[PDB]
């Protein structure tokens, strides 16, 4: 639901 | 791609899917001009149908150029002209049109749909019931839109709930274009019949807000309808007589065409009632006199024809009653004809709907986000439109006040110098008759002298009353408009542009959500960016609707509350000045006869 | 893609290439906010430089948030704020700005560049010579643009041709923003020096049109410069004193800042000279009196201060000479202050440049097509701007004529009733003195009676002259404005929108050519569509420039040619009315003394 | 130089 931080994988 | 003998098209150009055909965007092979190609997928009945439709030529019919054959498979294609701007669905899905089209665009839609109906009926083509998907839009050669009819010969709310033209779908199309919502809405194919069957006479909408409850029937356009009152009065009987529940009592086409042509041939005159602070659009024919203009102003501002005082660009306006309405001066919305009365009215203002923001739903639902974004952007667009209308009313109010004080001063000045003339004549008559009596004597003399002393005392009262009226009209007095440049909102504050910036950000997020709705699922980072945009949209909406109700509405209500007491003070002063003018005319009417008798007594002795 | 400890960016997001770094569009990893990331490719000197630049905070400096390190390779990145609208190059490459920015946008650019210069110099940062690539653009919170400075600390035409701030590049930037072209142009790094070295004093541009010929030197902005005359008079000495060829005689920064702040703190008053048919923008400080306003109107309209008669919304306007310029009424371009004189002038009109379409070159050259499309679209944009200006002049001319006739009629009416008053007094004095002499006789009597008979004959001449003046001012006479609604162009003809439709089609073809120029070569069908668009662009240009010179300019010249003779007839009538008014005042000045002597002779006998 | 008609091949 809530936004969680981005990632580069 | 595919091809014909003269046209070709790429298959990633789909203008429209359907269970009957596919509409692609293609282009002519030798000249490069664009067309819309309708490819079937499946006989001379329909060939003769298309041959009859080929011969039409009108500016509200989509042209069918030629019917040809696919080269790979032996299918049929129709080559027709390419309308790039989409249908009326694409016009009514814009968030600025969420509460109905503007009035000029609505009249263009009305004119072009009725013209296409007439030209199809006059030749004898039996067509379908036209809906908002059958009305294409094109940009004409002068900026204005041109609406055309095609495919004649949720798409199920527009039908009647059961050779003669039925007019239910045209009525639901026009109500949907005027207000932005369908007229008859059940809550959340039998409920529709039970609502429309028990409909009273004259009702054009019915809203059901509960499960199986009673239906709220209405006979007016809603309060958030952008159409002016002068058009709603002309348009509500048409929709009341074609949305009739019983097919015996409807109009048919000739009475409908005559009444809509009576609506469409009117010109518009913009009139701003100053004591009520309300703008009006009087619709009048080009050949009516001024008497019908005064009656039409009476029907909307409740001012009797012997009290309407008109002001246009400074000076007054005296319309002689044999002056045709095409010889009136040209008015716009920012250049109206101000109507002032002498008898008091009620200061109303602008009557608008209170729209709040819907509750944002927190779950990641990728279909509900597009609906939420559309509804919130429609609310902020409605608020921007109301903000510009409030600013327009304040500017016209300041201008009308500034002109009305000058007209009061002109009445003052003509009263002053007329009084000075009567004063000179009175004092000469006194001096002449008294010198003649005092020299001749070495009757009615006291009857003259007592009355003329009374007249000089009355003059002495008139002069100090005129001094008090000049003390009030003086710049810096009680009836000065120095307050009007210190309340309300000004065009240098730029409130409408501040709403427009937030509105552009919200419309960009809305387009990105609508693009992400067509793709069924997203990646990880794309989903996170979607969630951040979902909360940032509601942040922009909260910011804009706080700015609206705490910068635009509050200062407007302060301006309205001061304008009421200024209008009361103006009416009091303007009545006292008329009383002084009539008293000076009575003194002049006496002084003429007394001067005649004085001159006769001069001559006889 | 790549990443840092807190930011990440895809490599197909290149905002800018360069031999020093690469600028990508990336976003913050935890909040999703966008930034511009400048990645180097190669030490504490530049680290201390970026640490000093980090502490700045101003609304005309691009913020540097943090300096970080790439995770894969050990490079350096700079995270700075994302300006989405591009630099000033992208503003000056638009075809509507091919002949210089509009005046409001130019003043915004001037204000923001000078403010950034001042805030960098006041703290002590030694920066470069700023060029149009160092000026980013952002949309502020109220719709207006905000220009910011970045990268301080063909790109070679902006330099001087050889701690103290040099101001050559700022001058060439402002001349390029005002006119759209560089000031000093050789034909087709030594020719530049030979041109600028032999430049006279005061010259701000020099054009060489041949091979090794003489240089045409100029001291004015060109005729196709969109800036008003009241701003060019203030702006030409600044550019004449910072584009000086010798560095000893230039201004330096304090005198430049003081003179541009004297330009920027002015307010604008819009004045439309009616006898010359020319609009003017008077720039005045907020604390100047009306005397300086009359002197500024004299410097542009050549009307002496004792002849300027001002009209504002109907009635006249009498500015007492101690009235500050912030208490004048608010004017726009469509609501000016009309200036009418009594002595004749020359009806000029609008002075604009004659721009023709360039010759289209027939070869398939994929780089020349973008240049041809840009030049042709710039010509049609200039024509659309001139068309809207011509329509504005015709509308203001019709409005000023309609007000001036009413002011003439008011002078007529006050003369009429003043004359009627003097007539009553004269006829009474005649009747009184003649009855007294004829009764008393059962000296100066003929000296009275002959002169008063002369006065009655003079009255008889005055009355028939007033009847002739009313015969001319009557609706349907010789000085009626019924011609003014029958020539020129009206806003219901919609000529500007007809040019705008063709302009939008041409701008779409221009964008497609500029997109096809980045791809080096095209396929077969794409090349054919390119060739058809190349000829259809020139078809739209021929259609629009035929419509302009045969619908807009021709009707304007007819309207101008009729306005000249209407102004001549108006001046003749308005002089004759003043002569009659002065003759009536002379008769009243005689009648007062003769009435006194009459009344004395009444009293003594 | 001049445009020639399109083709699908």
């Amino acid at each position: 639901d809530l936004p969680q931080p981005l990632r580069s994988d | 791609m595919q091809s014909t003998s003269n046209h070709l098209w790429l298959l990633s150009d789909i203008l429209g899917q359907g269970a009957t055909a596919n509409v692609f965007r293609g282009r002519h092979k030798k000249t490069g001009d664009l067309f819309a190609i309708k490819v079937f997928n499946n006989v001379d009945v329909q060939m003769r149908e298309f041959e009859v439709l080929k011969k039409l030529n009108h500016k509200n019919i989509v042209k069918l150029f030629a019917i040809e054959e696919e080269t790979t498979t032996r299918h049929k294609v129709l080559i027709m002209e390419f309308c790039p701007c989409g249908s009326l669905y694409t016009v009514l899905e814009e968030p600025s049109n969420a509460y109905g089209l503007p009035e000029s665009e609505f009249l263009i839609v009305l004119r072009d749909v009725v013209g296409g109906m007439n030209h199809l009926r006059e030749n004898g083509i039996v067509h379908r019931n036209i809906k908002p998907g059958n009305i294409m839009r094109v940009i004409g050669e002068d900026g204005q839109s041109v609406y055309k009819l095609t495919d004649f010969g949720g798409t199920e709310e527009y039908l009647h709930p059961d050779a003669t033209v039925d007019l239910w779908s045209i009525g639901v199309t026009f109500y949907h274009a005027a207000t932005g919502s369908l007229p008859f809405r059940p809550f959340e194919k039998e409920v529709m019949y039970k609502i429309i069957t028990g409909k009273p006479s004259g009702a054009i909408s019915g809203v059901q807000k509960a499960e199986n409850g009673p239906i709220d029937w209405s006979g007016d356009m809603p309060v958030s309808c952008s159409l002016s009152r002068g058009l709603q009065v002309l348009l509500t009987p048409v929709l009341a007589n074609i949305l009739e529940a019983d097919q015996e009592k409807c109009w048919g086409f000739d009475q409908f065409f005559a009444e809509t042509s009576d609506i469409l041939h009117r010109m518009v005159i913009h009139v701003f009632s100053l004591q009520q602070m309300t703008a009006h659009k009087i619709y009048i024919h080009s050949y009516n006199t001024a008497t019908i203009f005064h009656e039409l102003v009476y029907k909307q501002t409740k001012i009797i024809s012997s009290n309407q005082e008109l002001i246009y660009e400074g000076r007054r306006l005296v319309l002689e009653p044999g002056r045709l309405a095409q010889h009136f001066p040209k008015t716009t919305e920012e250049n109206p004809i101000f109507v002032v009365s002498r008898e008091p009215l009620n200061t109303i203002g602008l009557i608008y709907e209170k729209i709040s923001l819907p509750k944002v739903h927190p779950r990641y639902d990728l279909d509900g986000d597009a609906s939420m974004a559309k509804a919130i952007t429609g609310v902020v667009c409605y608020a921007c439109r109301i903000a510009s209308t409030l600013l327009l009313y304040q500017e016209l109010m300041r201008k009308g006040i500034r002109w009305l004080i000058e007209l009061i001063k002109d009445d003052y000045n003509e009263t002053v110098h007329k009084k000075t003339e009567v004063v000179i004549t009175l004092d000469f008559c006194i001096r002449n008759i008294e010198k003649t009596v005092k020299v001749y004597e070495k009757g009615e003399i006291s009857d003259i002298h007592t009355k003329l002393l009374r007249l000089s005392s009355s003059q002495g009262t008139i002069e100090t009353s005129l001094q008090d009226i000049d003390s009030r009209l003086s710049p810096g007095g009680s009836l000065a408009d120095a307050w009007a440049h210190q309340e309300g909102t000004h065009p240098k504050d730029r409130n409408v542009e501040k709403l427009q910036v937030l509105l552009n950000c919200m419309t960009e997020i809305y387009y990105q959500f609508k693009k992400d709705k067509a793709e069924r699922r997203l990646a990880y980072n794309e989903e996170q960016i979607h969630k951040f945009d979902k909360q940032k949209l509601y942040y922009h909406a909260t910011k804009a609707m706080t700015h609206f109700t705490d910068e635009c509405v509050k200062k407007y209500e302060a301006f309205l509350n001061k304008s009421e007491e200024w209008i009361r003070k103006m009416l009091h002063l303007r009545k006292q000045l008329l009383s002084l003018t009539n008293q000076c005319f009575d003194i002049e009417e006496e002084v003429s006869k007394y001067q005649e008798y004085t001159n006769e007594l001069q001559e006889t002795l």
